[PDB]
């Protein structure tokens, strides 16, 4: 169609002069003017969590888009995937993996 | 006996000893070989850390707050010995503003040297000034009238209130609210105000004189001290009431650095510390002085 | 060539362009409206010397930043860090790409909407990484990896806070999310997917009170880039919340590119007052409140939103 | 399609071994009580083992358009179960002398459990490819559990990497069979194919790649270098169970594969087969002649028993009896294997910490521990193939299912690697009733040696009067 | 209009070019990178195949493969972490004890 | 649609070949980033929107910045003083054995009956439906799996 193609130019547009200029800022800021330990395995905890749940998220994600074509079925299902889910944070509260202080 | 007897004013490299009578009080000659062989030490101060000068001992990160220090309070060093984020040891490197004031003590005559003794603690002023005045009143032989000890009395009061409002905005703002810190400047521009009305200065007066202050009090300082004392007391409420009964403030506050009266009767901590441990020792109370006991 | 075909996509074409420099200017000129409001807050003016009312403090600004000497670390990944500012400025501007800000003002109708959000998201967290490893310092890199568990630990229950709006709307589509609030605007039934979006985006673009600094090696105009994005984000999640929770254009009696424009405002207001108001919490704590409260909130409120969706369903 | 209360009925043990897992978990999130927890896993896993029954009474269909339950899917799912209590059981003791948490392996082994029914009731690529998963990734905790320890955690990592490698050619092998297919379901591989062109080149290229994850999951030539190394760095229940369990899941989900998908029978699959079988038969014997170690030798074993299951199962489309021998052989192999890796547990546990070697010295240990030699010595002439022994039983119903499909080739392989067999089989055996230079008190413990003298009476019984064991297999009979 | 071929096809060379990533780097991050990519190609050739039948499933198996990867590649970067805590380098063949 | 998937395709292929044969492990793992964003471009060609959503937000949005945090962590040493794989002896063995697989699947692609994939966008309405129809123990054991990599990663990435 017409309106979906004028839309696909218009995001391809944007994408392009955001790009230049982010682009061309930078380059004129380098062009103008003169010139003259180990770490604690917390941080990958924490990522892991994130991408762990993340990945939970997602699949709460495509549920949410569809919830009254799957009927009081898919809402027991998603239920006990988030009971799941609800199980496994209070357990990893409880044991102090997500307590960042000792 | 002791565990490190190292230098804590001057830099380790340093010959001889500067409060001995044959050393000399003035400034020695700059030279740009010193500031660039001191530059060469601080940048490999990092790499050839040893932590066996500093006093301490022993995954255990060292790391190295200052000397420069985005702050009011002025800008020093800390060692931090950290486990994580757990602090294990911790060594200061103080002596970074020492300004020489004891030897300039034995340098200036007893009346000069009252702007030296401003700038102690220069959030005092006044303050800072009495202690000197009253030990050389002593040693003059000279008992000061009572308008003397009142107009002294109300100087180390408004200066009080000038350096208590600088730490709470201060602490407010390390906390993390930024606004208090605006208000409580514009209540220590009132105070200055009547300071300027009556010394002639802001924060290092030199008002007070041996036997005495300066001048007398000018003429309309009253209706001065009256306006602060109508505008201060509904400012620290709305203080209290935005930053001091914070939650966050709260927890980022309480149970933070606790210590009882033991640990600061051992470690000669006085003032509010001292006070918060309960052991009600006040100067102004237990050995009155410039007439504080009329009050 | 003239043709209203050719004439519909300039037309377009153009529409996005507008609204790519209004969003960026946007984003500069409240910069300075930032130093103007925090001035407000604090009983004083800010800057109003340069020009009339201190408009033109954004230029100077601008033009300083330009002829500053422009300096990379000797010692430092050179791609990575010129990569960290512009990151943190097009992710964000391109999660902007899809907010409607009017009845046919709209650069990407996208089928996929907040999740493109989400994309932008997951790419802001690589531009903080990136910034703090090619700074080539330690303290930078502990403040980086800190600051980015921070926005992990929000950007983990993000989604899940918008999940209620998508559930009410049934769709992905933005212009859907605006159209399902014809009656009640989703503040009201998704209340606490409100607070929790809040939250998340107040966190997830590094603002108080979720703010050792990973942008001390950068200066010149990349330091200005970060500003920038970070104004840009600001804009992004205000739009992004009035359009999701405040109905986006919709209003009575205003236009509604009017009615969007001032709760836009308002909503950018509202993050200058709470950089004004609240004090920062310490990092365990604001970690402990993004894990421990937040997340099981968005998850009962999407259980609750289903259940209530499907009593409703005849 | 939508999900029935006859559904949930025939979904019983997923459904209960998953509620452990949940229970154990909120048990955990409770207080760290390593005998509470395991209690809850081992009632768990029993409900699930006599949730069977009502299984069984519920009836044999099509639970999702996934899931098949069968009675094959049952006896699948009472080995799975069988082998997760008896690794239960060897682990508590091992456990009681590990210093950090121990109540995380309960939960794993019970995921891991939660893989083996689903392989057990799959009907479905996807259902393959998440109860392979389902299986591996908590043996990868559990087999580097002793992280601590240098071989655990090489070993740990040595499983990871391949397993992940595995994991994905298979799903590019799915990948490519459902761009050829169009169907995901086990039924519908090669369904749209006729007229004598079975042997589709993507849809062959596919089951290839599946067939090389599927071969590192049942230890065959020549993705079988993995196993020894695994096996024997791993703590010893862990062995148990990845010995047992995992390959009775992942060959029964692949005899569900080639029993159901037409393309299952054809030439080219058939010869590449019976190539991995003779390879893995000979190769297996042949690395197990000079192992001193014990856990080495039975990774070769597993080898070996595993190449003859692939034996039976190349006859599946010709002989009607290849899932009978397939089941009898298997439950043989499973108690053989619980045997001989719970004398290894007990005689391993407790866990003497990491720093020290988890050497066995089977030599001479009939003089201190004679029922455990006793036990042990049944399961080396077991795994023989040597008669009164339920592994000859098995090894009995590969040879007539391999002569009545006319595997002469295959015939040969079980012969000559029989003979092997009985070369270092009955070394460890006599190493055992030998004289030894050098070198418990709980009631787990007591109940470990007790689940390793039912599996030792349980082979001598059904090795001179297997009848019950071929009804029970009898009866558990699939969808046709 | 795109073929399945094509697809296929772009699949398998990113498959193969994991697969030879994971074989020739002695480093266990570039295995793990390697891994990463073997799996996500073998996600994309579902992805294709599922698009060429106009069907769910190959975005379905995609989530699958995403999850499967997401939890290998979190495994996989704790035990890195414990070989860079316990041994000071990640050649993974110095990680070869047990042999024969 | 054709043009955006040949050039995702390509920019895959190319940031790939360089991530397997990189010295430094954060460009590695940019390129890998940039690979994935590329192969969420090809799922956006091919329909499959909400493939390339996930692309973007869980490989190249979670899983990528979890190696890029274990990457800062090791700070990253006998690596690029070796660079023993750009050496013949190492890397011709198995980029030929690679390259007889890439060619003999190949060559079974190449014998397969082709429609064109006609792109119709699949959206994750659908996916949604028949990922609680269909497949509800698809998403009940995937969270079992998550749960399962979740206890073991915190099992074994901790410091005691
Ligand atoms: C250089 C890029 C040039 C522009 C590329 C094309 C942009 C338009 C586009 O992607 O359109 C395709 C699709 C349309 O979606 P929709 O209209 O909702 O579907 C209805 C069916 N026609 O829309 C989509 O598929 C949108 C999702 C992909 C958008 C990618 C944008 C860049 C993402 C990476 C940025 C990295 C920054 C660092
Ligand atoms: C686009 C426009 C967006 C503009 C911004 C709008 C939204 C702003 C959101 C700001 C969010 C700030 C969140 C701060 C969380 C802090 C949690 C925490 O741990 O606080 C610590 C404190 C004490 O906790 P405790 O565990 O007891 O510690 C004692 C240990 N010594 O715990 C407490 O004090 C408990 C309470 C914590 C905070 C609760 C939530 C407050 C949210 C901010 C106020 C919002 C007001 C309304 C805004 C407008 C709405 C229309
Ligand atoms: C090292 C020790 C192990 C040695 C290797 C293991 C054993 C190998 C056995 C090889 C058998 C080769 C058979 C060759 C012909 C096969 C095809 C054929 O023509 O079969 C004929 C027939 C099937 O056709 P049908 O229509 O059923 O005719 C009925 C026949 N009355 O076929 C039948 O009806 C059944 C034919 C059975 C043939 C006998 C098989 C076992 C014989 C004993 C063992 C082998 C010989 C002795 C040892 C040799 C040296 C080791
Ligand atoms: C170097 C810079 C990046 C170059 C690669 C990406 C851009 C390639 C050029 C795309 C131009 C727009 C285009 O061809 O759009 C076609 C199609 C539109 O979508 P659809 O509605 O399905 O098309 C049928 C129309 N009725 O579009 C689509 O279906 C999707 C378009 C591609 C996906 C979005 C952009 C991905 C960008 C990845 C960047 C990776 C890092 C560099
Ligand atoms: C912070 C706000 C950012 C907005 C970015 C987009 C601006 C688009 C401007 C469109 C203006 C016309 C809208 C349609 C007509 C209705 C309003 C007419 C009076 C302005
Ligand atoms: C053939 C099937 C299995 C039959 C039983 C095998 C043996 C089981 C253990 C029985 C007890 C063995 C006792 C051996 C004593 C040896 C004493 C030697 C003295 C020099
Ligand atoms: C080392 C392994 C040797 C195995 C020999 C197997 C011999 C089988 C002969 C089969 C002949 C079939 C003829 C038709
Ligand atoms: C220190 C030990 C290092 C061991 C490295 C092992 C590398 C193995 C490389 C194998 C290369 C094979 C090349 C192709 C061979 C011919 C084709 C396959 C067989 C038909």
């Amino acid at each position: 169609s017409t309106e979906v193609i004028a839309h696909h130019w218009a995001f391809a547009i944007f994408l392009i002069v955001a790009i230049g200029l982010c682009c061309l800022m930078l380059v004129g800021g380098w062009f103008l003017g003169g010139r003259a330990l180990r770490l604690s395995a917390k941080f990958y905890l924490v990522a892991m969590f994130f991408v762990i749940f993340d990945v939970e998220a997602l699949y709460l994600f495509a549920w949410s888009t569809s919830i009254r074509e799957s009927g009081w079925v898919g809402f027991v299902e998603a239920a006990i995937f988030i009971f799941v889910l609800l199980a496994g944070l209070v357990y990893l509260v409880r044991i102090g993996a997500l307590d960042w202080t000792p | 006996g002791h565990p490190n007897l190292r230098r804590i004013m001057m830099p380790q490299t340093w010959k001889g000893h500067p409060l001995r009578k044959d050393y000399p009080a003035r400034a020695t000659e700059f030279s740009p070989f010193e500031l660039t062989k001191a530059k060469q030490d601080l940048e490999m101060e990092a790499l050839t850390f040893k932590p066996e000068e500093w006093g301490m001992k022993r995954d255990f990160m060292f790391l190295n707050l200052g000397p420069n220090h985005p702050s009011a309070h002025g800008a020093f060093r800390i060692v931090l010995q950290l486990d994580g984020e757990e602090i294990v040891d911790c060594v200061p490197d103080i002596g970074y503003h020492h300004r020489g004031a004891e030897k300039m003590g034995e340098r200036q005559s007893w009346h000069s040297y009252i702007p030296y003794t401003d700038r102690i603690e220069y959030l005092g002023g006044c303050v800072n000034e009495m202690p000197y005045v009253l030990a050389v009143e002593k040693l003059a032989g000279i008992t000061v009238p009572d308008r003397v000890n009142v107009i002294r009395v109300m100087l180390s009061e408004l200066f009080r209130i000038n350096s208590h409002l600088l730490y709470i905005s201060t602490f407010i703002q390390d906390v993390g609210a930024m606004t208090p810190v605006f208000f409580a400047f514009t209540d220590r521009q009132k105070i200055y105000d009547l300071v300027e009305a009556i010394t002639g200065f802001r924060m290092h007066p030199a008002w007070f004189r041996i036997g005495g202050v300066a001048h007398d009090l000018p003429r309309g300082w009253d209706r001065l001290l009256r306006e602060f004392l109508d505008w201060m007391p509904k400012r620290l409420a709305s203080y209290e009431k935005a930053a001091l009964q914070n939650t966050i403030l709260k927890g980022r506050s309480q149970g933070v650095a606790a210590y009882g009266a033991k640990e600061a009767l051992e470690w000669g901590t006085t003032g509010a510390g001292l006070r918060a441990t309960g052991i009600d020792f006040d100067v102004r109370k237990a050995r009155p002085y410039s007439g504080y006991e009329n009050f | 060539w003239i043709s209203p075909e050719l004439i519909e996509i300039l037309l377009t074409i153009l529409k996005a362009v507008v609204i790519l420099l209004v969003v960026v200017t946007c984003g500069a000129f409240m910069s300075f409206g930032e130093r103007r409001l925090l001035g407000l807050f604090q009983n004083r003016y800010g800057p109003n010397r340069v020009g009339w009312g201190g408009s033109l403090q954004l230029v100077a600004d601008m033009i300083k930043m330009f002829f500053k000497e422009d300096w990379i670390p000797k010692f430092s990944d050179r791609v990575i860090f010129t990569l960290a500012p512009m990151i943190a400025f097009t992710s964000l501007l391109l999660a902007f790409a899809i907010v409607p800000v009017s009845p046919g003002w709209v650069v990407a109708d996208l089928n996929i909407g907040i999740l493109f959000f989400l994309m932008m998201a997951g790419l802001a967290v690589y531009a903080v990484l990136f910034a703090g490893w090619s700074s080539n310092n330690k303290y930078s890199l502990l403040g980086a990896m800190r600051a980015s568990a921070q926005t992990l630990s929000y950007e983990v229950f993000l989604g899940l806070s918008l999940m209620g709006v998508v559930a009410q709307a049934g769709s992905f589509n933005m212009t859907d999310i605006v159209n399902s609030q014809a009656h009640v605007w989703n503040v009201i039934p998704q209340f606490f997917g409100f607070i929790t979006f809040a939250i998340a985006g107040v966190a997830v673009c590094h603002r108080h009170p979720f703010d050792d600094g990973y942008h001390i090696e950068y200066s010149g105009m990349k330091f200005g880039l970060f500003f920038v994005g970070e104004y840009i984000g600001i804009v992004t999640i205000s739009a992004l919340m009035v359009t999701l929770f405040f109905g986006g254009w919709q209003g009575p009696l205003l236009p509604p590119f009017i009615w969007f424009a001032l709760k836009t405002a308002f909503f950018m207001m509202m993050f200058i007052l709470i950089r004004a108001s609240l004090p920062r919490p310490r990092y365990d704590q604001v970690m402990s409140f993004g894990w421990k409260i937040c997340l099981p909130l968005t998850l009962i409120n999407l259980l609750v939103t289903a259940a209530v969706i499907l009593w409703q369903a005849q | 399609m939508t999900i029935t209360p006859q559904n949930l009925i025939a979904l019983l043990p997923l459904l209960i071994v998953g509620l452990t897992v949940v229970v154990v978990m909120l048990s955990i999130a409770w207080r760290r009580n390593h005998f509470l927890n395991a209690t809850l896993s081992v009632i768990g896993l029993n409900a699930a083992l006599v949730s069977l029954w009502f299984v069984g009474q519920a009836g044999a269909m099509d639970v999702t358009p996934l899931m098949r339950v069968d009675g094959f899917a049952m006896l699948y799912t009472g080995l799975v179960l069988l082998a997760s209590l008896a690794t239960c059981t060897f682990a508590y003791p091992w456990l009681e002398g590990y210093n950090d948490n121990k109540d995380e392996f309960y939960l794993l082994v019970l995921i891991a459990a939660l893989g083996g029914i689903l392989l057990a009731n799959a009907n479905h690529l996807a259902s393959l490819f998440l109860g392979i998963e389902l299986i591996s990734l908590p043996l990868f905790g559990l087999v580097g559990y002793a992280f601590r320890q240098k071989r655990s955690l090489e070993a740990s990592i040595k499983y990871t990497i391949l397993s992940a490698a595995a994991s994905s050619f298979l799903l590019f092998g799915m990948a490519l069979v459902y761009a050829q297919s169009g169907d995901l379901s086990f039924v519908a591989l090669g369904k749209n194919l006729g007229d004598g062109m079975l042997n589709e080149p993507l849809l062959l290229a596919g089951f290839g790649l599946m067939i090389v994850g599927l071969g590192f999951k049942l230890s065959l030539v020549p993705f079988h270098l993995w196993t020894p190394d695994v096996y024997q760095g791993a703590p010893a229940p862990v062995s148990t169970f990845l010995a047992t369990a995992s390959k009775i899941a992942i060959f029964g989900v692949v005899m569900r594969l080639f029993l159901y998908a037409p393309v299952g029978d054809s030439e080219a699959i058939r010869v590449v087969l019976a190539i991995i079988a003779f390879a893995s038969i000979i190769f297996g014997n042949l690395m197990a002649l000079s192992q001193t170690n014990i856990k080495r030798l039975l990774g070769y074993s597993s080898i070996s028993h595993l190449g003859y299951l692939l034996v039976a199962l190349i006859a599946l489309q010709t002989g009607e009896m290849s899932m009978e021998a397939v089941g009898v052989y298997l439950a043989g192999y499973l108690f053989s294997s619980l045997g001989a890796f719970g004398v290894v547990s007990l005689m391993s546990s407790p866990y003497r910490g990491p720093d020290a070697d988890s050497l066995f010295s089977y030599r001479g240990l009939f003089w201190h521990r004679p029922i455990l030699a006793a036990v042990m010595t049944v399961m080396m002439l077991s795994l023989a193939g040597i008669p009164m022994t339920l592994g000859f039983i098995g090894k009995f119903y590969v040879l007539a299912v391999g002569v009545q499909a006319h595997l002469w080739w295959l015939v040969g392989a079980v012969v000559v690697g029989s003979a092997i067999g009985l070369y270092y089989y009955l070394r460890v055996a006599v190493s055992l009733y030998l004289h030894a230079p050098e070198q418990p008190s709980n009631w787990q413990y007591s109940a470990g040696g007790i689940v390793v003298l039912i599996s030792a009476l349980l082979v001598l019984v059904l090795g001179v009067w297997p009848q019950p064991l071929i009804s029970i297999v009898r009866l558990a009979m699939p969808l046709m | 209009m795109i073929p399945l071929q094509h697809g296929l096809i772009l699949a398998a060379i990113l498959f193969v070019l994991g697969l030879t990533g994971l074989v020739i780097r002695r480093n266990l991050l570039f295995m793990l990178i390697g891994l990463e990519i073997m799996i996500n190609a073998s996600a994309l050739a579902f992805v294709v195949a599922g698009s060429y039948w106009g069907q769910t499933d190959g975005q379905v198996m995609y989530i699958l493969a995403i999850s499967l990867a997401a939890a290998e590649a979190s495994i996989g970067l704790a035990l890195l972490l414990q070989l860079h805590r316990r041994r000071q380098n990640l050649n993974i063949d110095s990680v070869s004890e047990m042999r024969g | 649609m054709e043009f955006a998937f040949y050039i995702c395709g390509l920019i895959a292929i190319l940031a790939t070949l360089r991530v397997i044969t990189h010295t430094n492990p954060v460009h590695a793992l940019l390129y890998l980033i940039i690979s994935l964003l590329a192969i969420s471009g090809v799922f956006f060609s091919l329909g499959a929107y909400f493939a390339g959503a996930l692309e973007i937000i869980v490989y190249a949005g979670a899983i990528m910045v979890l190696f890029v945090f274990v990457v800062m962590m090791l700070n990253l040493s006998e690596i690029e003083q070796e660079r023993q794989w750009l050496k013949p002896q190492v890397w011709i063995g198995p980029a030929i054995l690679s390259a007889i697989m890439l060619v003999v699947i190949v060559y079974a692609i190449l014998g397969v009956n082709d429609q064109g994939i006609d792109g119709t966008p699949i959206s994750a309405k659908a996916v949604g439906i028949t990922l609680f129809g269909p497949y509800v123990l698809a998403v009940e054991l995937a969270s079992m799996l998550l749960l399962a990599g979740l206890v073991v990663a915190f099992h074994v990435g901790r410091e005691e």
